[PDB]
């Protein structure tokens, strides 16, 4: 049982003159969600010790209560870069609007891991007003930030980062190239079919395993040809997922291509032309 | 069991109480995690490497060295079975690594490693319920450098989503070797964990 014996306990020893004790027992606030911790973990936000600032602001998005938006706001202003991740983590996890400007103001941080849980937190919100300044952080020098801010803007499905996203296909880093893929995907837009598609000829694995993936989603017709060369990939995820994105894209465009590949098809591209000529 | 190796060092208490404080939950002396407190801080570790036991670790080695990444190992490694325990030494040789966890609570020969000039340590402990959340570990390696996790194969889908969890809570990257499909990259589809 939940009983407040222990919740309680804890509590009390958040204010114990031992720094160990006091995040351990913000842990164990967070692990119980009892609510009767919001106000005593916002007290802990400001502790002496980085840690139990930490552990207190991520035990504060474990409870989820909307008391503790605004001091995890003002935590997102912390002296040290894990206390500004944690509460950073934890308004992404309690997801209030209030936390919204704020996580902008923390897609502008030094800590590469605040802005990039500052936009893994403002995807959950999933607030439009986050979209303008997740492009700007397509822009981070920091490829995690650039790839998570292409998440966020994935997972809002904004239309207004298509073209950022479609200008992310061709970055440096793979990572951020595979979230632009995978955010593309999420977003369907018609635009992002042929960067995609060049996508399709990238170097790395994964971002043409998104990029095939996201044409699957976008369940647009002229990226029909361009996943049947994906088809042989040298990368057997690839070839799945083309698989898997062109029984998506369904109609006669892809069976016309399929009794072609059941013909003059070899390898996995005829694997798949005659299971789906059966499974149509 | 549980111990972490260490390199042969060189030239290395500051301004950082939170973190030895941290240590002392599992690490005994009060100095015993006070100089494994300065064995993340030097180097910087930037990558984790996550395992069992071989040739898995050269594929992790490779994957750490695929993001000029200063890689720290970690692995079960239970019994006995000539070099292993003596080849423990020669990752710091063969891949260059900063740092080696190895996961005996008893015996815990540590004398037959630290004799040839590798620093190490001793226990930690494994599942318990919500006493001292060992997971925070990678926060403190987080401040040192630690930029991503990479995990081996051969990991149990347990270790897989501990290693990913710890990824989504703690800012950290984790790369593979679920690990095919999106859930390679699940840690950043949700940066938020969930229920
Ligand atoms: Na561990």
């Amino acid at each position: 049982h939940t009983d407040p014996e222990k919740v309680e306990m804890y509590i009390k020893n958040l204010q114990d003159d031992s720094t160990t004790v006091r995040f351990n027992a913000a842990y164990a606030l967070g692990k119980i969600g009892d609510e009767r911790a919001v106000e005593p973990l916002i007290k802990a936000l400001k502790d002496e010790d980085w840690l139990v600032r930490f552990s207190a602001a991520r035990a504060l998005g474990e409870i989820g209560d909307e008391r503790a938006v605004e001091p995890l706001i003002k935590a997102l202003k912390d002296e040290d870069s894990s206390v500004r991740f944690s509460a950073a983590y934890a308004l992404g996890k309690i997801g209030d609007e209030r936390a919204v400007e704020p996580l902008i103001k923390a897609l502008k941080d030094e800590d590469p891991r605040v802005r990039r849980i500052a936009a893994g937190a403002l995807g959950e919100i999933g607030d439009e007003r986050a979209v303008e300044p997740l492009i700007k952080a397509l822009k981070d020098e920091d490829p995690y930030v650039r790839m998570a801010a292409a998440y966020a803007l994935g997972k809002i499905g904004d239309e207004r980062a298509v073209e950022p996203l479609i200008k992310a296909l061709k970055d440096e880093d793979g990572y951020v190239r595979r979230a632009a893929a995978y955010a593309l995907g999420k977003i369907g837009d018609e635009r992002a079919v042929e960067p995609l598609i060049k996508a399709l000829k990238d170097e790395d694995e994964n971002v043409r395993l998104a990029a095939a993936q996201a044409l699957g989603k976008i369940g647009d017709e002229r990226a029909v040809e361009p996943l049947i060369k994906a088809l042989k990939d040298e990368d057997r995820y690839v070839r799945l997922t083309a698989a898997r994105a062109l029984g998506k894209i369904g109609g006669e465009r892809v069976r016309a291509a399929m009794e072609k590949l059941a013909e003059t098809g070899t390898g996995f591209a005829r694997k798949v032309a005659v299971n789906y000529l059966e499974t149509h | 069991a549980f111990l972490i190796v260490k390199g042969p060092s060189e030239k290395d208490n500051e301004q950082d109480p939170s973190a030895i404080a941290f240590l002392k939950q599992f690490a005994r002396n009060h100095e015993k995690a006070e100089r494994f407190f300065e064995l993340l801080v030097r180097e910087g570790v930037e990558a984790i490497i996550i395992a069992r036991g071989e040739r898995e670790i050269e594929q992790a080695a490779k994957l750490a060295r695929e993001k000029g990444f200063e890689a720290l190992a970690f692995l079960a490694e239970y019994e006995r079975r000539d070099r292993q325990f003596d080849d423990i030494i020669e990752y710091f040789e063969r891949y260059g690594f900063k740092a080696v966890i190895v996961a005996k609570e008893l015996k815990q020969a540590a004398q037959k490693i630290e004799e040839k000039g590798f620093k190490a340590l001793a226990f930690s402990g494994r599942i318990d319920q919500e006493n001292h959340n060992i997971n925070d570990i990678f926060e403190l390696l987080q401040r040192q450098g630690l930029r991503a996790i990479i995990a081996a194969t051969g990991l149990s889908e347990r270790e897989l989503s501990w290693a990913q969890r710890a990824a989504q809570q703690y800012g950290l990257d984790i790369i593979f070797a679920f690990d095919e499909q999106d859930n390679r990259f699940k840690h950043f589809l949700e940066p938020i964990r969930r229920q």
